[PDB]
């Protein structure tokens, strides 16, 4: 069986709030950054 | 322990393999259409077949072998199949809409008439009529198969089901031959477009339907069905009637009225 | 003669925003009439009205394409 | 409608089998007779390079890109006409 | 043919803690590993194809 | 154990969590795209390039916000999490198929990203109209990857619809009739019915565009006797129901939030609310041509579509007044969720009203394809749908996670967002009335002031989005565990604690028939 | 054209656009009334310590909020449909002009008597003469006779485009293989601008429409000289 | 000119035993042509073929009744 309770019903860990901040930063940051880099990609092709 | 009658399904990998196989097939179609390669498509079709095979195998294991299909579970599966068929009906509706739109207001490029100038339609009284008698006949034989199963008659259920399948195959072979013989092609304007895409998707459904019936035939051979519990057969029969009704609309609309 | 045409008048047969058929019809009519007159020994001046109307309504590229096709033998319409 | 036969006292397996062999299959046999009679290759019409037919906006992803999937040499001309 | 459903019922109800998709035996394992390998490998390959198509080959 | 739980899930809660995560990520992508749009229009001139790269951005912004953010969050996230809990069900009818609806989304999203990576992207508008979307004006794989993305998202939603309808009809306690289920459950079922009926038509239509592009069919090509307008009919037949699919679950959550924070045990006029959602769902299938008032249709067809479209204001009006009537006499709790709901009621009404202005085919001649339309839909989507999602998120976050958010920070988040979206979209009404066209990378000089103010408002919204990420972090970082929740007698989803155990309702609820 | 900081519609140049302005004023008042009424009621519900949390009956007040909106919708539909039918009235034009959309410019054809036709491109910003409008000027304007009923036929030779002139209340999609009709009638002489209103690719933002309305006499001379 | 007519030839548009529309069509065609020619300033001799065909096929009483009706203003066909 699986772990249950606050902080245990999720695919990411919230054991360390700083490691968590790193996770969330990469997660949400990669999403927000993607369009900018795709725009850069399109501009650097021609 | 649970005190409800519903099915708590074991964690399964098939939803993921199925989703990935969808990515491989669409990626694959793109590679084929634009980068002249069928590698991705081949892998996609293979993992798709493997996913469906294992997923449905597990459903049989959960029901026939483990007894998880209580009346409540079976009731839900009934709604599920009816809903699926409804969405299939709406899919075809889009193709019929395209057909009527084009045929009721023939544009000047067609000669302002329907069928377009240069198009020589198949005779609806020849193979298309035969195809119609074939599917209607299979609708009768599958009903005999259903009653035989309910009456606990194994031999006649198998016999009727075999006849139903043979008829579906006959239709498929006839259609394949008609496709080859047709003087018009999919590239012959909107007439060929509507004709081949609509009858083509219908032919695909006949193949899917026949396969479903074949699965039932072998599950029957293996004594999976009881005279009272045989949802797989019921679903296959509902799907088969759907395929039959879509053909009747195609026959009347495209082959007859549209000629 | 019974002319003095400004532009193609309202035609009750084609009263809506889509005027595609109006152009098509008149183009057909002119070429059918022109063929009948050139054949039976008569004058194409009777086909004038249709010529003026289709000329007024039909995009130049349409008329040009249709003309090219009638010459090529690939015009889909009946003339 | 009501057809032209009768039963209805109880539509069961025997009845549906009766319909399968006494009505359905015979109908299929007749239509098979009719079809494998009115067949025979009808003479192919003269080729006319109509612009609304033999459409080619992008080559097909198979063969030489100019032949339809179920191309029949005998009855399907290419955009340039029938084949040799 | 003879009715062997009871044998299959015994096999699939055997308390061995295996999920239904692997409860049939060693073959289930193989088929699963084949399926998953083709899926993940095929996905990696599609990513590679995307990378290739993303750039012009002038 | 990690893989079995998160990749092989057959649990409605975990699957709902995956959807919420996916939708949150998609929201960041959609926000970035909206920033690129407003950066390009922030001052006269060209920033990124011509209309192609600009419209590839506009097109992706729409697809991401609609298909990857709103639908996954509302239906897949809140739907999966709450529906089973609200009817006391042990899980969804098809728990395994439910997992596939989720897993089809990442591949669908990958195809969308692929389409913008290859060639020059698909700069067609989210409506993907041919011939611009055809193989001559948009040669290459881009548009084909876009169509495939829609196919996968389509299959995901259709299977999801089948699962929700079956669960809602078949898995309520034996004594509970359909007229005893919460309004959110009603909103999800109706939404599922709209999805089941509309998506297959879209699928038919985009498949025909695919064949026109790759198999030489000519459904939309006049040279073969086709018609570009046929595509529009097929698209919009799905397109209008789609906008109601985007707002219905929102209406459902608003009913729960307004009732809850008004300290009421029930929403005002329950049966009228059910009637209203059903009517809206029905009417939503017979008004599609209002997206085609300038294509050249007969005047009688246009008079019919104008009339049919305005009727929806009646049932929608019943819902608005019922929400106000639910607030009436309440012991109002000014929580952050309530704020989002109150903003929704007002802002959605404004957006709906401008929709009624657009319903008039006469006026629409001048407003069509201008920023007046963009203003209308962003009030109902970026304020309506989004506020419902934010309200539901702050209200149920403690339930899903077991932790509480900081209310003050959440109220600050609401204030910033409220200013941002209004500053962004209100001026767009002026731009529309005065004639600024949609899908333009640059505009005549006279439109400069309003475009400048609109782009500044979009930056304020960005600040709100960044703050929200921090707020969620702070909740998980501090770990304030939930103890008690009020009104559980009329909010069954909270009755199993926060978060509820993996398996809930193993022993079903007891409900007498009397 | 639109001027800096404009809030509403461009001034009406045709009788029909005037008609739309009055219909919009009528509709907008209702929009303001309903939206402010809703905002007011929200504030009213939220500003009292008095409570009533027991079950409230609804089959009474729902008659009010069903009949009222129904009446209001009819009050909007009546003038809306009157205008709709008015725009469809048979008027019998004195001139027919065709316009074909292209990527990315418009071509015009006046083929009633002579076979006159020309392309109309946007003047590049680098090329504007002092005092000229950026993105709005074209090399060849659509010269037309003022105070006359003109039939405009719109189509396209490639992708979809849309021919619009806001000051005249016009917007007709340009669809390949289709000939859409609209009628034009300017109450005044002058220059009237519009822009392509259907996404058509790379230069969708840069293919404007400029109408030049002059008296019949000048229209004729211009006709001749443009041979 | 281009004539030397014996009787109305087979017409692929009316290949069946019921020949009612063949007669009617040719009667309409002749009177439509005759009206077009007498109008735009041309010669009715171009309409000859239709006149010969309908005269050959149509019962005298039908032609007689239709003629009376065209004169009376009660002819239901479009000319
Ligand atoms: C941000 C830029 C602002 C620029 C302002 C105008 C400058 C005028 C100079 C100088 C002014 C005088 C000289 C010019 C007169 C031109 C008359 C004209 O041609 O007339 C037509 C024009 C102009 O209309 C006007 O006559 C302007 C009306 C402005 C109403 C503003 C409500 C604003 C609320 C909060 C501030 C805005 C942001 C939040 C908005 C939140 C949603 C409303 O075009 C419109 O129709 C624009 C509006 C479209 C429809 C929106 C409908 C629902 C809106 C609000 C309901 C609020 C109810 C509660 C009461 C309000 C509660 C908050
Ligand atoms: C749901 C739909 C949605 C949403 C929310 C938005 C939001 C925004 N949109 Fe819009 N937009 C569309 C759908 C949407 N849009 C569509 C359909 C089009 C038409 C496309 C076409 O023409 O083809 C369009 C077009 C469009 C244009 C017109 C482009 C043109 O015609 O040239 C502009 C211009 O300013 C614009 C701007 C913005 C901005 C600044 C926002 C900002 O308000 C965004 C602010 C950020 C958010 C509101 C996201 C927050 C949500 C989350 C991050 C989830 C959080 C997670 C949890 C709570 C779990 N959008
Ligand atoms: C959440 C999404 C959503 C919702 C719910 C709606 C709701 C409505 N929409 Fe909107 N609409 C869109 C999303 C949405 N729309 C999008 C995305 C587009 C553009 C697509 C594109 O081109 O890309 C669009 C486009 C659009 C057009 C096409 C305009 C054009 O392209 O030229 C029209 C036309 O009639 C329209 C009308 C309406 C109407 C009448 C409603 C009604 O449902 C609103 C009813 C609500 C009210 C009226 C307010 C509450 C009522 C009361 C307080 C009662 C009293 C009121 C009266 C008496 C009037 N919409
Ligand atoms: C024997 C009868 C049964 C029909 C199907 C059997 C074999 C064909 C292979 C797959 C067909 C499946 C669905 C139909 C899709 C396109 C129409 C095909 C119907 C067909 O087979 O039409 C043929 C064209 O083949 C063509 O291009 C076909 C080219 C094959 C490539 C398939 C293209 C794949 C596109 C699929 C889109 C998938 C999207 C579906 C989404 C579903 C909902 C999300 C007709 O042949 P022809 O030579 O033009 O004329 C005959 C002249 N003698
Ligand atoms: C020109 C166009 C061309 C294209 C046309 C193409 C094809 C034509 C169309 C159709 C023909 C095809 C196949 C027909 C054959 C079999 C279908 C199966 C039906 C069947 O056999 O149904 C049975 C009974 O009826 C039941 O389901 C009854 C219960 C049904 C439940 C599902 C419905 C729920 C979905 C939403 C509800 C709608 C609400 C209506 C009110 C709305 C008001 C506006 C099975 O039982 P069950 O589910 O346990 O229900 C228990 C109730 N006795
Ligand atoms: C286009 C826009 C349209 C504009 C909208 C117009 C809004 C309508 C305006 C007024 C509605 C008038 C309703 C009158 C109801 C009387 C209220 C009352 O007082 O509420 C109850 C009645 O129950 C009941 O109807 C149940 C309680 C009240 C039921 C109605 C209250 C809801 C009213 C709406 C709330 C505001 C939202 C307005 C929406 C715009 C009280 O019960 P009793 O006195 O028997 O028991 C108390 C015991 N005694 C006997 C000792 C006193
Ligand atoms: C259905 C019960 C409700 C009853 C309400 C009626 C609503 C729809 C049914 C009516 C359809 C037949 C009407 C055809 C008669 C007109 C002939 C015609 O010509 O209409 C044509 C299109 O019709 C077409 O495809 C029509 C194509 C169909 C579009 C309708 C969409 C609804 C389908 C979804 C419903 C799912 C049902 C599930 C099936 C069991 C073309 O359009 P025109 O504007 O003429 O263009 C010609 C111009 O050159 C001149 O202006
Ligand atoms: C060349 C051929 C390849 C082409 C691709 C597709 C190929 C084959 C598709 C054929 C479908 C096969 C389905 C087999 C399902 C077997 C499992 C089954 O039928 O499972 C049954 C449940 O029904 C269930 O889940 C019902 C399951 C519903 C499945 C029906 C779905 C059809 C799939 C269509 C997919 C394509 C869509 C169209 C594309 C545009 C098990 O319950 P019972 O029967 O009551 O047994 C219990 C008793 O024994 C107790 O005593
Ligand atoms: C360009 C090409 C695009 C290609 C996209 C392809 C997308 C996916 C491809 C791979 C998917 C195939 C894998 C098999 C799926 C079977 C689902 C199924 O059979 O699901 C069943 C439920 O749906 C039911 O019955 C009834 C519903 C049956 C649905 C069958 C699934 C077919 C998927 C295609 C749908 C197309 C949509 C049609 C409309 C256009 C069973 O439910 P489970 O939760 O499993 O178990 C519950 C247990 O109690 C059973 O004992
Ligand atoms: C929603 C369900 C639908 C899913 C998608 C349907 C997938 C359809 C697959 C079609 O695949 C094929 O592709 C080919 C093209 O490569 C063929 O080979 C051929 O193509 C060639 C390659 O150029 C030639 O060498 C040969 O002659 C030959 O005909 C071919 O037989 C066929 O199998
Ligand atoms: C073997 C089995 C009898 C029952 C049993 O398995 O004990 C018999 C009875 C009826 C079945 C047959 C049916 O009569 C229908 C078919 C008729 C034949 O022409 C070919 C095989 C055929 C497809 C079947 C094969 C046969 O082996 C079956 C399966
Ligand atoms: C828009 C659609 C045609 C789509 C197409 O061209 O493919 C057509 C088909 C049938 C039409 C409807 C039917 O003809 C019945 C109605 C006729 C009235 O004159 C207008 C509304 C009316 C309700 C029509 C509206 C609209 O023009 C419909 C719905
Ligand atoms: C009859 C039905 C359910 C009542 C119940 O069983 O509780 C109720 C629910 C909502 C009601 C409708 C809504 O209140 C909206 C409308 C209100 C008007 O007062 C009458 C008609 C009106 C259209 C109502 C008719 C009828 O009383 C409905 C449809
Ligand atoms: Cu031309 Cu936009
Ligand atoms: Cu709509
Ligand atoms: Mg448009
Ligand atoms: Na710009």
């Amino acid at each position: 069986h699986y772990e249950e309770g606050p902080g245990k019903n999720i695919p990411f860990s919230v054991e360390n709030k700083w490691r968590l901040l790193a996770m969330m930063t990469l997660f949400f940051g990669s999403g927000f950054a993607a369009p900018f880099f795709i725009v850069r990609h399109q501009l650097l092709k021609k | 322990h649970q005190t409800h009658a519903y099915h708590m399904v074991n964690p399964s990998p098939w939803p993921l393999t199925g989703a990935l196989s969808a990515l491989l097939m669409t990626s694959g179609l793109t590679m084929w259409f634009h980068f002249n390669s069928m590698t991705l498509l081949m892998i996609g079709l293979t993992t798709n077949m493997l996913t469906m095979y294992q997923w449905w195998r597990d459903v049989i294991r959960e029901s026939t072998f483990q007894g998880h299909h209580t009346p409540a579970v079976q009731k839900g599966l009934r709604y599920g199949m009816i809903l699926f068929i409804i969405s299939e009906v709406l899919f075809f509706t889009g193709f019929f809409w395209a057909f009527y739109h084009s045929s009721l207001a023939p544009t000047p490029e067609l000669g302002g008439c329907w069928p377009p100038t240069g198009i020589h339609p198949l005779n609806p009284l020849e193979v298309p009529l035969l195809n119609t008698s074939v599917l209607l006949a299979s609708g009768v034989s599958i009903t005999w198969a259903h009653h035989s199963l309910m009456e606990g008659d194994r031999k006649h259920m198998l016999q009727a089901l075999f006849i139903t399948i043979t008829l579906g195959v006959y239709f498929t072979l006839l259609q394949a031959s008609e496709y080859y013989e047709a003087p018009f092609t999919i590239s012959d304007g909107v007439y060929g477009s509507t004709f081949f895409v609509a009858t083509g998707f219908h032919g695909l459904h006949v193949i899917i339907g026949s396969t479903f019936l074949i699965v039932c035939f072998f599950r029957q051979l293996k004594f999976h069905f009881t005279s009272n519990h045989h949802f797989g057969f019921e679903a296959a029969a509902w799907y088969w009637h759907f395929v039959d009704v879509v053909w009747l609309f195609l026959y009347v609309s495209i082959y007859w009225w549209g000629s | 003669k019974i002319k003095n045409y400004q532009t193609a008048p309202f035609d009750s047969r084609f009263p809506n925003q889509n005027q595609t058929r109006n152009c098509w019809q008149n183009y057909l009519d002119f070429h059918r009439c022109e063929k009948a007159m050139t054949a039976k020994g008569g004058d194409v001046s009777v086909c004038e009205w249709y010529r003026r109307v289709y000329k007024s309504l039909c995009p130049i590229s349409w008329v040009s394409t249709w003309d090219d096709r009638r010459a090529e033998g690939t015009f889909p319409g009946k003339i | 409608a009501s057809a032209a036969k009768g039963d209805h006292g109880g539509t069961g397996a025997r009845t549906w089998r009766f319909l399968t062999f006494g009505l359905a299959l015979p109908s299929v046999a007749l239509c098979t007779l009719n079809s494998w009679l009115h067949s025979g290759h009808r003479e192919r019409p003269a080729f006319i390079p109509y612009h609304h037919l033999r459409i080619r906006t992008k080559p097909f992803s198979w063969g030489d890109g100019n032949h339809t999937f179920f191309h029949n040499p005998r009855v399907n001309p290419l955009p340039t006409g029938y084949e040799k | 043919f003879e009715n062997r459903v009871a044998e299959k019922q015994k096999l699939f109800q055997e308390d061995n803690g295996l999920p239904v998709h692997l409860k049939g035996g060693a073959t289930d394992n193989i088929l699963y590993r084949v399926t998953m390998t083709l899926c993940l490998g095929g996905t990696l390959y599609s990513l590679y194809c995307l990378g290739w198509a993303s750039f012009p080959h002038k | 154990m990690f893989i079995n739980r998160w990749l092989f899930s057959t649990n409605h809660k975990d699957i709902g969590t995956l959807y919420l995560l996916f939708g949150a990520w998609a929201g960041m992508v959609g926000t970035a795209l909206s920033l690129l749009i407003r950066a390009e229009l922030g001052q006269p001139g060209t920033l990124l390039g011509d209309d192609q790269i600009y419209n590839v951005v506009v097109t992706a912004h729409a697809f991401v916000m609609i298909f990857f953010m709103v639908m996954p969050i509302m239906i897949g996230g809140f739907g999966n999490w709450l529906v089973p809990l609200m009817i006391g069900a042990p899980d969804m009818a098809f728990p395994r198929m439910n997992n596939m609806s989720f897993w089809l989304l990442p591949p669908s999203f990958l195809l969308l990203l692929a389409s913008s990576m290859v060639e020059a992207g698909a700069g067609t508008g989210w409506t993907v109209y041919p011939p611009l979307a055809g193989n001559l004006a948009h040669a290459g794989a881009s548009v084909d990857l876009t169509i495939f993305s829609l196919h996968l998202a389509g299959v995901s939603s259709i299977l999801g619809a089948i699962n929700f309808i079956t669960t809602i009809i078949n898995m309520k306690p034996p004594a509970m009739s359909q007229y005893q289920t919460p309004l959110f459950v009603w909103s999800v079922m109706i939404t599922a019915v709209l999805l089941l009926l509309s998506l297959p038509v879209l699928a038919a239509g985009i498949t025909m565009l695919l064949t026109d592009r790759n198999l030489n069919t000519t459904f939309f090509d006049p040279a073969g006797g086709g018609d570009p307008i046929l595509y529009q009919h097929l698209f919009w037949f799905f397109g209008h129901p789609e906008v109601y699919i985007l707002i219905l679950p929102g209406f459902g959550m608003i009913s729960h939030i307004v009732t809850y924070y008004s300290g009421k045990k029930e929403p005002f006029g329950y049966m009228g609310m059910v009637w209203a959602m059903m009517s809206i769902g029905f009417l939503g299938f017979i008004v599609w041509a209002h997206h085609m008032f300038t294509v050249g249709m007969d005047v009688d067809t246009r008079a019919y579509f104008t009339s049919a479209t305005m009727i929806i204001a009646i049932p929608t009006g019943v819902k608005v007044f019922s929400w106000l009537a639910t607030l009436h006499g309440g012991n109002i709790k000014w929580s952050p969720a309530m704020m989002w709901a109150l903003g929704f009621i007002f802002l959605f009404t404004v957006g709906g009203l401008t929709g009624i202005v657009l319903a008039n085919s006469s006026l629409d001649i001048v407003l069509h394809d201008t920023y007046y339309v963009v203003a209308h839909f962003h009030y109902v989507l970026s304020m309506g749908a989004v506020f419902a999602i934010m309200g539901g998120f702050v209200h149920w976050f403690p339930l899903f996670s077991g932790y509480t958010l900081n209310d003050t920070w959440a109220k600050i988040h609401f204030a910033i967002m409220f200013v941002g979206v209004n500053m962004t979209f209100f001026p767009q009404h002026f731009l529309g009335l005065s004639g600024m066209p949609r899908r333009y990378s640059d505009y005549p000089d006279a439109y400069t002031m309003w475009n400048t103010i609109s782009s500044m408002g979009s930056f304020i919204s960005l600040t709100a989005v960044m703050l929200m990420v921090f707020i969620i972090w702070e909740a998980f970082a501090s770990k304030r565990e939930v103890l008690t929740v009020d009104l559980t007698t009329t909010n069954l989803e909270w009755l199993n604690g926060c978060p509820p155990p993996y398996h809930t309702f193993e022993e079903p609820t007891y409900v007498n028939l009397k | 054209m639109a001027y800096p900081m404009q809030l509403g519609f461009q001034d009406a140049t045709s009788p029909i656009m005037e008609e739309l302005l009055h219909f919009h004023d009528h509709t907008l008042m209702i929009v303001f009334l309903i939206s402010s009424l809703v905002l007011y009621i929200i504030s009213l519900m939220l500003t009292t310590k008095l409570t009533h949390t027991s079950t409230m009956d609804a089959q009474e007040v729902e008659t009010i909020w069903t009949i009222l909106p129904a009446i209001i919708l009819i009050l909007i539909a009546l003038p809306s449909l009157r205008i709709l039918y008015m725009m469809d009235e048979i008027n019998n034009p004195s001139l027919t002009v065709k316009t074909m959309g292209h990527q990315w410019y418009w071509s015009y054809e006046y083929t009633d008597y002579e076979d006159l036709s020309f392309d109309s491109y946007m003047i590049p910003t680098s090329e504007l003469k002092p005092g000229e409008l950026r993105l709005l000027e074209v090399d060849n304007r659509v010269v037309l006779p003022m105070e006359m009923t003109i039939r405009m036929l719109v189509s396209s030779e490639d992708v979809l485009h849309s021919w619009a002139v806001p000051s005249l209340g016009l917007k007709t999609d340009a669809i390949p293989g289709r000939l859409n009709q609209t009628t034009l009638m300017s109450s005044r002489p002058g220059l009237y601008y519009g822009q392509c209103s259907e996404i058509c690719g790379s230069n969708h933002s840069f293919m404007p429409i400029v109408l030049e309305l002059v008296p019949l006499k000048y229209f004729e001379k211009w006709s001749a000289s443009m041979l």
